[PDB]
DNA sequence: GCAGACACTACGAGTACATA
DNA sequence: TTTTTATGTACTCGTAGTGTCTGC
């Protein structure tokens, strides 16, 4: 800044008079904060027997069910509605749903399985090589293990570990972290 | 030992007949299709001293790309590969040899019950009318004495009665008749002129294009029909 | 008093009110439109509501109206990310030797497949918020980027009290008076204007079009009346049936309405749920949705909605 | 029948007004727009020697591109049309004629309510301006005794009153008062002189353009303002 | 009055370091980049009448090459720029100026810490290998004796210790040594001889280059040694 | 007369929906 | 108070690669 004065301005201004449009993509992706729900103001409405209109909102019976389906004194409503309202309206599951699912504030964290992002990846490569479906890999996997046999295998399989196949096993980028566990698998 | 640009660019064509490759000890290399629908052969000016078995064909093109033209390609010590050029060195993991589809065998292609030729234009602009006129497959025949190519749209032309584009590659001289149909999903090969084998026993039978940097050779369609 | 548009043909488009004071709105929606035009500047606004029909584009010019601005109203869905970076900077960074304050009107920019153009409508509004003032209008809110609707005053139609309902309703029967005065149409009978607007509040849009197609005889009598109060897609046959037990007559009617399965199922849901207890309702939805997911398995399907009536008429009690 | 380049780069011109053309036996060709906008005629100097009308245009003028430029166009045993090369030959899809919207009849031009002429330089200017300003839409008008061509863009400026562009032909010695707005997208017309014709009877009306070659009839925008 | 070719060319380089630009009446052209790391000044034969500010200056200058070389500028009565032709008119229009940036007034160079000059072939050379050997950072340095410019790449070598380039330009006369980095961003100027004046101070420092037409001031970098 | 500009296509990302 | 099932199909947007013609 040659002009020593000036009382300069923002990031945007910057980019957007210059015309550089990679600084204005980079300044538009400041602002990319994204995931926004509202789900659980419906499911309050099916809890806690609130007034609440599905008329305007957006609605979702995976969600919803699935939200209901944390807690067994609703898991006969998200029965019935899992057999036989598939074929129901939105508004006809939200009012079934009200009408069935008993009072009550349940509102909790979901029960999610945590899994061995290694353990998943070393399945789905014995499932890949032997072409045989999850569980005969698991059995594959166990007995390889009670051999000794599994870093055998495992060395003759890393080579199967393309940067395809680890989106498959995880999203999580640290993933090339896994990535270098199967390039030192000996 | 080093790749050239020539042998980089073949490799990118003999990706896209097979995802993986197998190089053993020798100047030649080849692939096949995992189906078993085309098969390729070439051989190359740069010498293969170690055998190794690439999973990731393109990738590790892309690898290859990035990091200079006289790039020092090896085995590490550990068992893995090793590419190193002046600023930087990259390591690959060495696939297994039975994670490769490899062809084994090198095709020995019988002497050709018929012979013809095809210039690198011809070819370029039947590519390009297959392209426009929405041509799926070729059959090669002999029409009044001459070795003709007919393309065909086989998805509104079930039967291959409509001939939607013709082309002449010379006179037959021979006394047999035949028409070899060839679906264009199976020629997987790089622009230049090609030498055309067309061999047929019985059930059996392929097509050879021997071309001037590698020898490409495809299978037949079900319903071919020849008099050999 | 009214704004007429001679151009048109269509009633609702020719009777689009201009002004502020025009528009049929919440008191307190009304009042801090008229504050915005009071004060002389327009900030960066989203009018927004699912409903369509009340008045979000008609606000915005009116804004623009009032105010005296230079407007640039675009069509939402053709404001790309190369309209933000050409046509918008374009009209933002030009010099205005006269004093008109520049709003861009972005009139129904909810679609999720611009986001990304948002987010760059975003960083202009950093940039070029001294030069202009954005009137974005939409009916699905959450297709605008939260930043946006942070960076605005977000304005919700189509939400009012029960006295603001009632007052609007009063101030669209006189409006749909005055349209009827000026376009020749004779009033017999007030109810029919008075049952318009009850039946197709809070859509304005729909109220005038309801006014222009029952008004083809030029006469609002009874007869037009009748014919406003009616359904004619009622089941009631059926819903009385159902009510009293009659296997005879649900026997009867179980052919008339099996062409259209899907939707009379779903018509008859909508209706005995109003008119059951919440148990019955529970019970009919069991109901339903059971026979509506065998209707491609059940053979004959006459049969199959004759055996849904007999499960309704068993097992629901009606309040 | 060969085409010459002339009637090649016409029947391209033809073709950004409608995908398909009904070309029949003679020496004219005429389009129009599926939508109504624009309508062109004009005589060629190769002979159309046979009715055949064409589903694909493009497709068409580009496997003509991909032959020698000496090709022979005929109609095949079949029907189709038939394109013979040196050593391949191109067999192209005959449309049903139903299919292709195409004027019925030589529509003929009413007697103007306007005549002046614009010059190729003044027209390539314009089209050149147009890329530059961005300009969408033009008005035919009279500005003090002559005809001018206003230029505006719709998208910034709706109301069509900030003049972004302008251009003077000849001027007009009548008592009428006329702007003839014509958006730009329907001058799918070539480089060229044109005597400019403008017919309007209250709610009719359009904009002609007669060429050496071609003439191109052009529907007005719907709000432009005459007292014809 | 009119723009010459050769004032419409000094407008096209001063465009690559600002899309607008901001003119006064007078003789005297001159721009600044957004970012103030680089700085153009130039006196010109052309005479300015009327203030204005200009948004999109490549744009302005293509539509005045899409007109005759005598083509009147003025000021149109709403404010914008009028560009009277023969038969035609362009109206282009003026931009507010808190949306174009300006030198708010002609910079003062300070006393020249250090001189030196570049011929012309010097400047190209040096622009030519940058394109090449992908040079994205320069430094004036003092060996034994000559003063020199030497070039690195800061992408791979954040420490600045790899010379890829140096040129030799003359001999320095002094007792201060000076290792001035800058960066290639800021480097905007048309081939020719350039009298090249460098100021230090403290952190800060700047190099002006004096040229026939045009002089063209650049920034230092934050940590550049100056031994002041 | 050849860089550059203009247009066209191929592909990744995001969204949406039906059915199981 | 929390928060996303697999497979197949369809659409839109943005951008980058790519081919091809052309203006001082
Ligand atoms: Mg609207």
């Amino acid at each position: 800044s040659l002009f020593k004065d000036d009382i300069q301005l923002n990031e945007h201004q910057v980019a957007w008079y210059s015309k550089d449009w990679t600084a204005v993509q980079s300044a538009a992706d400041s602002f990319k904060e994204k995931a926004e729900n509202e789900f659980f103001e419906i499911i309050g409405a099916i809890n806690n027997k609130t007034k609440c209109s599905i008329a305007q909102k957006d609605y979702s019976k995976f969600m919803v069910e699935n939200a209901l389906s944390q807690f067994p004194e609703c898991m006969p409503a998200v029965y019935a509605m899992n057999l036989i309202g598939s074929g129901l309206s939105d508004e006809a599951h939200f009012n079934y749903l009200m009408a069935a699912v008993p009072r009550g504030k349940r509102y909790g964290k979901w029960a999610k399985l945590v899994e061995d992002s290694t353990e998943v990846l070393i399945i789905k490569l014995l499932a890949k090589r032997y072409q045989v479906n999850t569980n005969d890999a698991i059995n594959y996997k166990s007995i390889l293990t009670k051999n000794g046999k599994l870093p055998l295998v495992l060395k003759e399989l890393k080579g199967l570990v393309t940067d395809d196949f680890l989106k498959e096993v995880t999203k999580n980028v640290k993933e090339q972290k896994q990535l270098k566990k199967l390039a030192l698998e000996w | 030992m080093k790749l050239s640009k020539d042998t980089t660019a073949l490799l990118k064509n003999f990706a896209t007949i097979n995802s993986g490759i197998m190089l053993k000890s020798g100047q030649f290399i080849m692939t096949r299709a995992v189906n078993g629908t085309t098969y390729a052969e070439a051989n190359i000016s740069d010498v293969i001293d170690f055998d190794v078995a690439i999973y990731d064909l393109n990738g590790f093109l892309g690898i290859l790309s990035l990091v200079n033209d006289d790039a020092e390609i090896s085995q590490s010590e550990d068992g893995n590969i090793k590419i190193a050029d002046a600023r930087s060195t990259i390591f690959w993991p060495a696939a297994d040899p039975s994670t490769v589809v490899a062809p084994n065998k090198p095709i020995p292609f019988p002497v050709a019950s018929a012979v013809t030729e095809i210039k690198a234009e011809d070819l370029q602009q039947l590519l390009r009318v297959s392209r426009g006129l929405q041509i799926d497959t070729i059959a090669i025949t002999v029409k009044e004495g001459k070795i003709v190519i007919n393309g065909f749209n086989k998805v509104e032309d079930s039967a291959l009665t409509r001939v939607k584009y013709s082309l002449t590659l010379g006179d037959y001289d021979g006394e047999n008749t035949f028409n070899f149909i060839i679906n264009m999903a199976n020629m997987k090969m790089q622009p230049g002129n090609y030498k055309l084998l067309l061999w047929a026993k019985g059930k059996q039978g392929a097509a050879k294009f021997e071309g001037e940097h590698a020898n490409y050779v495809v299978a037949l369609e079900a319903d071919s029909t020849h008099d050999f | 008093m009214i704004t007429v548009n001679e151009k048109e043909h269509i009633l609702e488009q020719k009777y689009r009110p201009s002004t502020i004071d025009e528009c049929i709105l919440p008191a307190f929606d009304k009042e801090t439109f008229k504050s915005i035009t009071s004060k002389g500047k327009i900030p960066h606004i989203i009018l927004h509501s699912p409903s369509p029909g009340t008045g979000k584009t008609t606000v915005a010019k009116a804004l623009c109206h009032d105010v005296n601005a230079d407007m640039m109203f675009v069509n939402g869905s053709d404001c790309k990310i190369d309209f933000v970076r050409g046509p918008l900077t374009n009209f933002a960074s030009a010099a205005s030797f006269d004093g008109r304050q520049k709003v861009i009107v972005i009139d129904e920019f909810d679609r999720s497949g611009l986001a990304e153009s948002q987010r760059h409508l975003r960083s202009f509004m950093e940039a070029y918020s001294s030069n202009c003032s954005i009137i974005i209008t939409a009916n699905n809110i959450d297709g605008i980027i939260k930043p946006l609707q942070s960076r605005c005053r977000v304005i919700t139609f189509g939400q009012p009290t029960d006295e603001d309902k009632i007052e609007m309703m009063k101030q669209m029967i006189r409006r749909l008076t005055e349209i009827c005065k000026h376009e020749g149409i004779a009033i017999a009978d007030m109810k029919v204007v008075a049952a318009l607007v009850k039946k197709n509040f809070p859509d304005f849009r729909k109220t005038i079009g309801e006014l222009d197609s029952y008004s083809s005889k030029g006469v609002l009598d009874a007869g037009i009346l009748s014919l406003v109060t009616n359904d004619r897609g009622a089941i009631d046959d059926v819903l009385e049936s159902l009510k009293n037990k009659d296997v005879k007559q649900l026997r009867a009617l179980a052919p008339k309405y099996a062409a259209d399965y899907s939707w009379f199922v779903g018509k008859l849901a909508e209706e005995i749920y109003s008119r059951v207890t919440p148990q019955s309702i529970i019970r009919m939805y069991e109901i339903v949705g059971e026979n509506n997911q065998y209707h491609g398995i059940a053979a004959n399907t006459e049969l199959h909605l004759a055996y849904l009536f007999i499960q309704l008429a068993c097992e629901m009690q009606w309040k």
